[PDB]
């Protein structure tokens, strides 16, 4: 019922499209794809993925400006400047901004100009923009918002179970460190970058880089403003990452009580978002996981009764996409104009 | 004695500067770099390198555009358009074009227009106007007045040529194919993303990636006699540096044995190619060739003749260091043959 | 119908069980596994696999020695000495010896002594004892009463043989060399440590590692006509799975062109080798061949004839899955040719 | 002077030998090497290292039971059962137990039986054994101890700067997580192991495994008993690891004050052991680093005035070896009879 446009057919662009194809009766409907790459490029990479593996569906290069997916046809355009994209001409109701450049009022806006109605930024918003984390405050949304960000891959993980903690033990303060797979942003070989760390090897190092997810939590959980903050470590893995939260709560608590709380929420309210896992697994064992966050129960540990540490896995690509879709899935509902 | 500029401060360019520093007493003298990132981004990466390791020497940031390697200053500018470069102002004699963009006559020449005397491309020329040299093979063929734009060939071609010569020049190469298990490179995607070559667009780090390569044909450019007889592909494998070539040319001569083919190398190795070729009999692995000054190293124990006529060789070469070292020899030449 | 045991629950053995599960209706029936680790260690690894990904089906631990894949039980024992195995007690008809230790007549046969009817080695024999089969090539040559111990050859040999045949059988193979850029394997060290082969003793994950391979010679074992004509090395590269072969045999026939050589495959591909060979024209990379049921896939765009007589081919094969899939076909045979 | 025997010529065995060769006027003297591998194996791998790179020295296979290093000759034997090794015959005063098996009273002892005088275990000791961490309590040593452990690669990092914290701000409680390079212990490909995590891919995952360094700290810093505890993450890197400590101190403090303290100690008492680094680097940039621990200043951050997080790099192989040598270097001094 809701016409969608994917701008920035990159990792989240494709991880999304596919995430979508798997949903049943989706209020969303992709019709146009805009990426610097030609129809060839869009086809190939939607079909052959080095992380999600070959796509189970018939994907051919139907057209000079389109591609086919199981028959459903989609147009592929390519303008490095949004304003030009025929969003208005095609009556684009929603745009999934996954390019990594248009993250600000000014930028994301060029989509509105092109005739688009709304712009969902597949990343944290820069400046004054509505940030929502499905499961943490999607009710805050209102069809009034023309530009929203679905936060970061990290925040979307850390948030859900932080809510659970604070909302039960009261987070006083706490740091966190996310051992994260690398991303398109890193340099494959020591090359220039504005982050001399991210500028390094990527596949040969543990690259400490900074992350906003720290303060971004507060963005969606107003209560924790200035109580959280952490860094991140980019390790040699193409996907799936883990967060190492460490909060100090008021209400003295113990190991299994914490985990318990998590499970409870994971079975009720956060069912579909959060989840626990006792089976001692590892990164790779968490590919294609529809949930945003997954607690590694056996790792959770408490100190001096009030210092809680929680490890949590999450597929920074898929799981996020599934959220992106779930958010857009929402915009389609509670949509009046 | 001769002022040198380095256009493109990445791997090969930086590998250059390093090569040059710790040297006998090169007539060369790097006085300027063109890294689109400033003294910061250009310094840091010269000091800390993931593949060569922390550079051994005081590298400080003087001025806002003038770092220094042990006191010796190096002015650093930045601009994508060579035309705006101060080559003339500074009086640049040689320019090491290591960007992989300016590889045609019109392009690389933009440096001359800026005020450069001579230009060396650290890659194969796209023109036909430009001479391709390969120290060890046909370096003599270079003499002042003869073209002010030369190409030090390819990393692969500079590893092949040398021992390809000794093969034909002392056994006669009928013709043959070749492959090269090559360490991934900057032109590859880190993760599956758009790229003009749907092979290079795949995670450089998690795939064996087949990609065309002229390095084979270009051998001729230095060894005419072979023109249109060699050829092959290349395979990118998750290894940041150091690669190997797999040559399979069925010889013309008799039907010699294995270990004698070797001896030819061994002979031509400590002789005319002392510094270029070499043969390592001890069974090692890629990582053992990091920082190898030899343009090519044959794995003795790997060589093997099949049907008397078909010979098969395997060579080891550090694509970053090795090439860069030759590029300093080829720039070392220019200066030794200068008025 | 036919009861099967799996001695060695590692990669190939587990890759087996997996292959077998999701199948048409194999006459085979795995009823026991010999993993020196119990139901725990044996279950976990069947459910969660770093290279195949979480196994799609309810796998629970019944008894203290009897897990179950979707209800169907599988008794699990453990002992390094086959002699102590309950093969007879359980009445095991076929044993998939996938340990890489028992590969000689005396050894693999210890399973018969325990009460096994027939033994299939998932690797090349330990000597001149036992036949070597390669589905697609000479599977017919197997008939009951003819030896109760067979070898499904090598992962490489099972990738080569097939398309090696079509080459000689429709172009005549004079002789040639070959190389194989191969995904590292369990027999390699994780980090530089003691190992009988100073090449495999090096960090499997950070080196291109040259190591001998008989896979080349053994082709003869199934294709006698070539006996002593092929040969080559192998290169281990940081890639957990999926490998490629680089065959270079100068043909006997005329001096055919590239794309026609291909057509032969393409022809013999959808014909006699429908399920074994195949040709992929679309430029992909290793990772795109994960879970490939074809024993060999040729990269169309990579094939290339040089001097009319010298042909060069490149094939893609998943060393884990593919082989394991043949191993289930070769065990599928035994049953279809059983009293 | 002091005759030494290296048992377990593995990574720490060799990283040690070499660490030694570089020292000037070393009270230590290696004379025999025992490893399951033949003279070939010992030679090659001492010369060609995939992590330290080719060894700068002439290393030939002199003998049927010996190898030569710059002339200094060394015997190479091979008995999987210590008791047999001719420690007594060669008058072995010290044995560097780096095999990973003989970590207990019973085991390490077999060396004493063979005629050896002392046994330095290049790992944490199992049970009741003297544990010393050069820089944290080496004065506790006395020639009386016949069997000592030089703790783990992690503890040897975490300890030094923990002492600095407590000894200045008072550690109340705190967890830690060490993003660690992989080791010989992990499986190269999903294979059996007693730790179904360590049993996984190793090079394709972030493998959560447990570490003792948590409680082991207390072993050498009696004061922190039961105040520290953490896990570890095995990421795809052959060497150099980083620790992410998170302690809550009593004395309210701020970012730069902490770092300062570190530097002060690093320039005085811990000079040679601890050290700080402001230049934003990455893993690889810390190979061959003679110090046990290196603080990444720019990363250190405080919360709510009492929750301190400190990141610290360390070469789990080299840096440790240098410690092992420094410990044995000590046994040679303060050695009576
Ligand atoms: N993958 C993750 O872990 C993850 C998850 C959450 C957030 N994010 C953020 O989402 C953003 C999207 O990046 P990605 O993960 O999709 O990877 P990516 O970098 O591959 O995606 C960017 C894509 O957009 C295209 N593009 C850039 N500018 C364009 C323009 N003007 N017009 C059209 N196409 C254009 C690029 O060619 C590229 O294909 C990044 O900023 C990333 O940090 C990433
Ligand atoms: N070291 C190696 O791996 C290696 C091997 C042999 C040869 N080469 C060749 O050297 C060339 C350089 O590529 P690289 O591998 O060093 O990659 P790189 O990206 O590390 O180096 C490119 C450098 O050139 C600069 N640059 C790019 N475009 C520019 C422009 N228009 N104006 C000015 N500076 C510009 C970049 O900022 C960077 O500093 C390539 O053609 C490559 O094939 C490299
Ligand atoms: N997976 C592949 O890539 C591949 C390719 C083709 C063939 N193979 C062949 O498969 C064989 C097995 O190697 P792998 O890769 O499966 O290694 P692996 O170590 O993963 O498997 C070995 C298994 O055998 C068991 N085992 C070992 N010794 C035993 C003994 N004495 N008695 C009983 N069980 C014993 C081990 O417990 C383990 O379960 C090798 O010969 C290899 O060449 C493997
Ligand atoms: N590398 C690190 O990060 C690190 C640092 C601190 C602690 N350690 C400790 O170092 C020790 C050695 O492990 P490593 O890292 O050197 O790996 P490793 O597995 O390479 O070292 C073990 C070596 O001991 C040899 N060995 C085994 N049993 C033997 C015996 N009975 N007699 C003689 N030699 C025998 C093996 O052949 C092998 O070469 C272990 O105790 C480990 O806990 C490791």
């Amino acid at each position: 019922k809701l016409k969608v446009a994917i701008n920035g057919f990159g990792r989240i662009g494709r991880n999304f499209l596919r995430c979508w194809h798997g949903r049943k009766d989706s209020p969303l409907d992709v019709v146009v794809i805009n990426d610097t790459g030609g129809v060839k490029q869009a086809s190939h990479l939607l079909k052959y993925d080095s992380i999600l593996g070959t796509f189970d569906a018939d994907v051919k290069t139907a057209g000079d400006s389109a591609i086919s997916v199981d028959g459903k046809v989609i147009k592929v355009v390519s303008d490095r400047n949004p304003v030009n994209l025929p969003w208005g001409d095609m009556g684009i109701d929603l745009v999934i901004e996954g390019t990594g450049v248009f993250v600000d009022r000014d930028g994301a806006g060029k989509h509105l100009q092109a005739g688009a109605k709304k712009v969902l930024i597949t990343a944290p918003g820069k400046g004054d923009i509505p940030t929502y984390v499905v499961g943490v405050n999607e009710e805050g949304y209102t069809h009034a918002d023309t530009i929203i960000s679905n936060a970061s891959c990290t925040t979307n993980c850390l948030a859900p179970f932080v809510k659970v903690l604070d909302q039960k033990f009261g987070i006083i303060k706490g740091t966190m460190t996310t051992t994260h797979s690398y991303t398109g942003d890193q340099r494959l070989l020591d090359a220039s970058h504005r982050d001399l760390r991210r500028a390094r090897a990527a596949c040969l190092n543990i690259v400490p880089t900074s992350t906003g997810a720290a303060k971004a939590v507060a963005l969606v959980l107003p209560n924790l403003k200035g109580k959280l903050n952490g860094i991140a470590l980019r390790v040699p893995t193409p996907n799936v990452s883990v967060v190492d939260l460490v909060v100090q709560v008021s209400k003295k608590t113990f190991a299994e009580e914490v985990n318990a709380a998590f499970r409870e929420s994971a079975d009720n309210e956060l069912k579909g978002i959060l989840s626990v896992c006792d089976e001692p697994l590892v990164s790779i064992d968490f590919r294609c996981t529809d949930v945003s966050s997954t607690i590694d129960s056996s790792l959770t540990m408490v100190m001096g009764d009030d210092m809680v540490k929680v490890i949590a896995w999450y597929d920074n690509e898929w799981g996020y996409s599934q959220r992106v879709v779930d958010l857009a899935d929402i915009v389609a509902n509670k949509w009046q104009a | 004695k001769l002022k040198v500029a380095i256009n493109g401060f990445g791997r090969i360019g930086r590998n250059f500067l390093r090569c040059w520093h710790g040297r006998k007493d090169s007539p060369l003298d790097v006085v300027v770099v063109n890294d689109s990132g400033g003294v910061k981004s250009a310094t840091h990466l010269l000091k800390y390198d993931s593949i060569l390791g922390t550079f051994k020497a005081d590298v400080k940031i003087i001025d806002n555009e003038t770092f220094s390697i042990d006191g010796k200053p190096i002015k650093v500018v930045s601009n994508r358009d060579p035309l705006k470069l101060p080559w003339a102002e500074l009086g640049i004699d040689i320019v090491i074009e290591g960007t992989g963009v300016f590889v045609d006559g019109p392009g690389a020449g933009k440096h001359i227009q800026a005020g450069a005397k001579k230009v060396i491309i650290t890659a194969p020329a796209k023109g036909s106007d430009i001479p391709t040299y390969v120290v060890g093979v046909n370096e003599k063929d270079y003499g002042h007045d003869v073209a002010n734009i030369i190409s030090n060939a390819s990393c692969t071609t500079n590893c092949l040529a040398p021992f390809v010569k000794v093969l034909d020049e002392e056994l006669g190469i009928v013709k043959g194919t070749m492959t090269t298990t090559h360490s991934y490179t900057g032109d590859q995607r880190l993760l599956d993303a758009s790229h003009r070559d749907l092979r290079r667009a795949r995670a450089a780090a998690l795939n064996i990636v087949p990609t065309s390569t002229g390095a084979a044909k270009a051998v001729s450019l230095v060894l005419p006699q072979l023109k249109g007889k060699l050829n092959g592909i290349a395979l990118r494998v998750p290894t940041p540096n150091v690669s190997v070539v797999d040559l399979v040319v069925n010889i013309e001569k008799v039907g010699v044995t294995a270990e004698d083919v070797n001896n030819a190398f061994r002979k031509a190795a400590a002789g005319p190619l002392k510094g270029v070729l070499d043969v390592c009999d001890i069974p090692l692995v890629s990582v053992d060739f990091r920082c190898s000054d030899f343009s090519s190293t044959i794995d003795s124990s790997l060589t093997m003749v099949m049907g008397g006529d078909m010979v098969k060789v395997v060579a080891w070469y550090d694509n970053e260091w090795g090439y860069s070292q030759r590029v300093v020899d080829l720039a070392d030449l220019v200066a030794n043959k200068w008025p």
